[PDB]
RNA sequence: CAUCUAUAAUUUUGAAUAAAAAUUGUGCCGUUGCUAUGGC
């Protein structure tokens, strides 16, 4: 009856092109880990947008951040492996939650700006 | 660790004048333009042909250096 | 410093295409992404040597 | 005395080897058996026991070691050299004795023999590396201390039998001996970012091929020990490699999803690209299920010197053939998908029905990776491995357009690292033996989701027939 | 010292129960029980 | 790598303690027995 909690998940091509924009944001230093560093880019402002997983034990440890999300405005995506969130983040470990920032002179900057915009229009 | 790397290119066999020409391609980093004289020796070793025989001329090296 | 590829380009009025957007990185013969220091860091530590043996 | 008679002499003693065996295949045959081991050098492949193998009796065996995530494995065998006869191996005592290489992230490289097919692998040498290694000085200049210290990655034993090459996180190719386990060089990469990440002998020569992850694909020489070339062309890291007889070696870079085929002598380099589409997919089951992307592209091997596969992390394994550039086959999630998580685990809530409607169904499921595969060379046989807890055997079709499933070997169990085949027995009959080293999580990182029984093993099969 | 990284573990562990205390809708004692025995289990490794 | 010394099995006195000639599965814990293994 309701929609799942982790709602909007996302394709499987917008997924990918998703990973895609946040391995080059991780090579060129614009992407904060973890749950704690995406509510602290939340609260500054400096946040483009987030990405969350969809699958971590249990769901509701980072579910606590679509209510920031909707309150400052900002787009955010639910992809279904915190295993591939983190690898294509480039730690060792599993990230549930990771946050890209914004920038000026950024080279990624038409990349970031076409995933987001494929956000936007899913939610 | 140095280690200069020399590799025919187009071996054209010509009987006319009994020889086969080529372009040479030298590979050598951390050096500076590999003398044609150990070359000459080098390309005899290779193809078991003489030193007084082997002939090589008409070198470039790239910009920045290394090959 | 900076070898878009295998070349050490020179020029700051290059004009990358995408290939080459991805492929700039400091060159394998500098001081920064490879062999040996500078004349500034050796002189440096010969000197530094040298205070130290006399 | 002279070359020219002892040459002859071998060459006839060979020649009485190969027409008494004929005798007793008997209770044409020369010339096509000779024509065979000449024309191992050139071209397709010619070893057809695509369906001589047996592996319901296949005897599987698992070995633990002490030591914790087992990373990868090479095994040494001496093959009889066709040109003149002596032996692939250095010594008089080695009389053929099989070896096998391990390195472990616990900083370790152990020699096991493993020349007797009845019983298990015996651990003949071992070598340890800690923080007595950390460079002093950090100018990255010199790297070279003798022994590693962080993360050994990959092992690599030379096909002549005198070294073996070990390559890490450390951004270092130490090369040691193979009977003592001294280190008997090292070479830095010398760079801030070049961590070693996969190693290839050429296949019967000296030749060694390190794929580095600056992007790089670095060439040395080991006799020589020295560099000769840096292959640039990658986008993301060069995660793996294969190579064989030629100077051709590929490399699969991951996700720019990218399987670039280099020829070393020609200066050139093809690449291969992918591109599955899920909606062209689905439309072309519903011109009569789960669909997955293209994630990364991880293992790579050369099956004869104009075809070879590649396994993705989203389940696929294709062949590619040179001629075409799309992949000539795509076999599928082969491995299966993976469980689904508990439903108590995924809410933290008390009402059941609403654990099951936010474990949402078919949108949260994924595929098994594809951590490991090997083909054994010039045949038309290659084997499949991840954390699935079982080997999976495929043949080619003859065609060289397609392949099918053979078997399972199911004495797996944890991440699958490495798979290695070791032949012997006669020219009739060969025995094969399938080493395979098998640990808790990757090769590279952690990112396992706590694979249920599993332990640091090397898994060996005896296959025959 | 030892008190102060503990303390600082045990605020990471009470911000993710309070986590998934709010934002369930009957929340469950199994994965209070859960992150307690981690803190525990850590307690015993110091 | 070859050679040699000793350990491991044999030639001979020999029941042999014994004196003599030469050669070529685990880091810790737990289960299962006429080797298989569960947890960290």
């Amino acid at each position: 009856a309701p929609n799942p909690k982790a709602f909007p998940l996302a394709d499987a091509a917008l997924t990918q092109q998703i990973l895609d924009v946040v391995q080059q944001a991780a090579n060129l230093r614009q992407l904060k880990k973890g749950a704690n560093e995406a509510t602290k880019t939340l609260n500054r402002g400096i946040s483009e947008f987030i990405i969350m997983a969809a699958d971590c034990e249990p769901i509701e440890i980072l579910l606590h951040l679509p209510l920031l999300c909707e309150d400052k405005n900002v787009p955010y995506v639910f992809v279904p492996s915190r295993v591939a969130l983190g690898r294509a983040c480039g730690v060792s470990r599993p990230v549930i939650a990771a946050s890209i920032t914004t920038n000026d002179a950024s080279a990624i900057k038409t990349q970031i700006y076409a995933v987001k915009d494929k956000i936007e229009t899913l939610l | 660790s140095d280690a200069v790397t020399i590799r025919t290119r187009k071996v054209i066999s010509n009987p006319l004048l009994a020889r086969k020409q080529f372009v040479v391609d030298v590979l050598h980093p951390n050096r500076a333009n590999v003398s044609k004289d150990e070359l000459r020796e080098k390309l005899a070793e290779v193809y078991k042909a003489e030193k007084d025989a082997v002939s090589v001329f008409g070198f470039r090296t790239q910009f920045g250096g290394g090959k | 410093h900076i070898a878009v590829g295998k070349q050490i380009v020179n020029i700051p009025s290059f004009m990358v295409r995408l290939d080459s957007e991805k492929h700039i990185d400091f060159a394998p013969t500098s001081p920064f992404g490879g062999a040996r220091p500078g004349r500034v860091a050796r002189r440096n530590a010969a000197r530094k040597a040298e205070a130290s043996g006399e | 005395e002279n070359p020219a008679d002892k040459r002859r002499r071998l060459a006839k003693q060979y020649l009485e080897n190969l027409k008494s065996e004929a005798n007793d295949i008997l209770t044409d045959i020369i010339a096509s058996r000779l024509k065979e081991d000449v024309a191992e050098q050139q071209g397709r492949v010619f070893r057809y026991f695509g369906d001589k193998l047996l592996i319901s009796e296949a005897k599987q065996s698992f070995t633990r070691v002490g030591e914790n995530n087992l990373t990868c494995i090479s095994c040494f065998q001496p093959v009889l050299n066709k040109y003149t006869f002596e032996e692939s191996s250095n010594g008089d005592k080695n009389k053929g004795r099989l070896f096998a290489y391990t390195v472990s992230k616990d900083l370790q490289l152990t020699k096991y023999d493993i020349t007797d097919f009845s019983k298990r692998p015996k651990k003949l040498k071992y070598a340890k590396g800690g923080a007595k290694y950390i460079p002093t000085s950090k100018h990255e200049y010199e790297n070279t201390t003798e022994g590693h210290y962080d993360e050994i990655l990959t092992v690599a034993a030379s096909p002549d039998g005198k070294y073996v090459v070990t390559g890490g996180r450390d951004r270092k190719l130490i090369v040691w001996s193979t009977e003592s386990l001294s280190p008997v060089k090292v070479i830095p990469t010398k760079d801030r970012r070049g961590e070693v990440l996969s190693l290839a002998f050429r296949k019967n020569s000296d030749q060694l091929y390190a794929s580095c992850a600056d992007f790089k694909i670095r060439t040395y020489s080991i006799n020589q020990f020295s560099q000769l070339e840096i292959l640039y062309g990658h986008h993301d890291i060069v995660e793996d490699i294969s190579a064989l007889a030629m100077e051709r070696c590929v490399t699969v870079g991951a996700r720019d999803r990218t399987a670039m085929l280099w020829k070393i002598p020609d200066e050139t380099r093809l690449t291969f690209r992918g591109g599955d589409e899920p909606q062209k997919l689905l439309r072309r089951w519903m011109k009569e299920p789960l669909f997955f992307c293209e994630g990364s592209i991880d293992v790579v091997s050369m099956v004869d010197d104009f075809h070879f596969i590649t396994g993705s992390d989203n389940g696929n394994i294709c062949l590619w053939s040179l001629a075409k550039k799309k992949p000539i086959f795509t076999e599928r999630i082969a491995h299966g998908i993976l469980p689904e998580p508990s439903f108590n685990d995924i809410s933290g809530e008390t009402d059941e029905e609403l654990r099951k409607r936010q474990l949402q169904g078919k949108k949260l499921l994924q595929p098994f990776w594809i951590t490991s595969l090997y083909a054994i060379p010039y045949s038309n046989v290659f084997i499949s491995g991840s954390w699935s807890g079982s080997l999976k055997v495929w043949k080619i079709s003859d065609n060289l357009r397609s392949f099918e499933l053979l078997g399972e070997l199911s004495g797996a169990k944890g991440v699958v690292t490495k798979i290695q085949v070791v032949e012997s027995g006669k020219h009739g009959k060969e025995k094969f033996r399938i080493l395979a080293s098998i640990a808790k999580e990757h090769r590279l990182g952690r990112w396992i989701a706590n694979v249920s029984g599993a332990r640091n093993g090397i898994y060996s099969a005896v296959i025959d027939q | 010292k030892n008190k102060g990284r503990i303390s600082r573990y045990l605020a990471n562990k009470c911000s993710m129960a309070s986590r998934i205390d709010n934002y369930s809708e009957e929340p469950s004692n199994v994965f209070g029980s859960v992150l307690k025995k981690q803190v525990e289990q850590r307690l015993e490794f110091y």
